[PDB]
């Protein structure tokens, strides 16, 4: 009688749009979603876990609004979201050891 | 210019 | 693009509580990005989508992963690398895996360039407990830069 | 202009199994979810998020196993999940001020 | 059963500037539905047990600080529009967040009620969503589902050496 | 016992 596992777990999976939606992407700057998730990620996994950077990756989109006039996109909105199975905090440890 | 994926 | 570090305090602190994660490298990444298309051509161009692809190189290899890349692959081609990916034997000796998709898509499902669909579905269980078993019980991340759908959220005024 | 959100954001949803599965539900202690979220938020509401208690969560719910010798569901297995709009920490504080 | 550990002043202070606003009185608004005896021409079995979950869910809600409403062995029409009744109410303007728990049988994406019809998740969360909530706007919302996804039982894999 | 719902 041994511990198992269900068939999946532990992953996390970061969506740059919400079910139904359109994902939204700046022709130069490229897609917002990983503009902001790089943005993120580089100056906190230092210190923050991957979950708790994905809210923070969330309040950047929230904020965001679309510019292309004349087009069904100009002031338009995205939402990001994640879904997690994980059990743990993710935390990267970006650098350590040295 | 934003568009959509 | 710079990657700040983690101290050696901070890590004392929080290593207990969360997922083993001090490998070299940190785990296997795979950028997946599709940018030119038509197949049934409502799948344009994805102009910027280059930006994207060595932002999140950039940012994996930074974060200590070794990062594998593909470009403009079919659903096919995807559905293959994806599998020969998540069989790779290197997976035993790292700590965690990163999966970023990057392509136009309807809910649930990627394009390939081919204008054909891969379920998602499909995608994580390529790297469940069963098909996986060299990540068991590790952090997967996956990051999927694609639409779901066609509606376009036109945001509401703020009360 | 005047800043507008987007049309759904700042909800979390915690589902007691995955998409394509069942879920699990014990005749006296009630479902193996509801349960683990009640242990875990009563004992960590006062120092933990909400996002970090359903993770807490998930971890109970991943070592735990079916109990129905002799049913398809014996040693059964169940994954809860959490999908989030959140765009800060959710603390609850309880008791804070006090009453 | 059930005791809810408090948060210390401490504690408040050095974390509220990250986090939602959450000190009214009461928190929120908690609803807690669930359907546990069915009767319609889809046969559903009785959940044993619901009456657990049920009781538990009303209890820490209240000692969490939540005004709970219940709701218990509705049909899919009812469901809808009190839920739709629910997330309408004058009293979400002067709370800080609100919780909905939803307890019974269900397949990917859906709910049953007790009359073995299915109301749809996606149509629930949007009565509660920026547009037709505005009094919830940016105020933490959450959402609890104890049902079924699916038939398929996990078997489970055994961990590999 | 375990149910499933």
């Amino acid at each position: 009688p041994k511990m198992r596992l269900p068939t999946r777990s532990d992953m996390i999976c970061g969506y740059a749009c919400l079910k139904g939606t359109a994902a939204m992407r700046n022709t130069k700057r490229g897609s917002w979603y990983i503009e902001a998730l790089a943005q993120v990620f580089s100056e906190r996994a230092c210190d923050m876990h991957v979950a708790d950077m994905l809210v923070k990756v969330n309040a950047l989109i929230k904020d965001r609004e679309g510019y292309a006039p004349g087009t069904e996109f100009h002031r338009c909105k995205e939402m990001s979201e994640y879904c997690s199975t994980l059990c743990r905090h993710l935390y990267l440890f970006p650098g350590h050891p040295p | 210019l934003d568009e959509s994926x | 693009l710079q990657v700040k570090p983690c101290t050696p305090e901070f890590y004392q602190t929080h290593f207990q509580l969360a997922y083993r994660l001090q490998s070299r490298p940190r785990g296997l990444a795979l950028v997946l990005s599709n940018v030119h298309f038509t197949g049934e051509k409502e799948l344009e161009f994805r102009s910027g989508g280059d930006v994207d692809h060595s932002t999140l190189v950039t940012l994996f290899k930074l974060l200590g992963y070794d990062v594998h890349v593909l470009c403009d692959q079919t659903a096919q081609e995807m559905q293959e690398k994806l599998q020969n990916f998540a069989q790779l034997p290197a997976h035993r000796v790292t700590d965690s895996c990163i999966v970023a998709l990057l392509s136009h898509g309807v809910e649930g499902a990627i394009y390939g360039v081919d204008g054909k669909l891969l379920q998602l579905q499909e995608v994580f269980q390529l790297f469940d407990n069963a098909n996986c078993p060299s990540l068991q019980n590790k952090p997967k991340m996956f990051f999927i830069q694609a639409c779901r759908g066609d509606e376009t959220d036109r945001g509401v005024d703020q009360q």
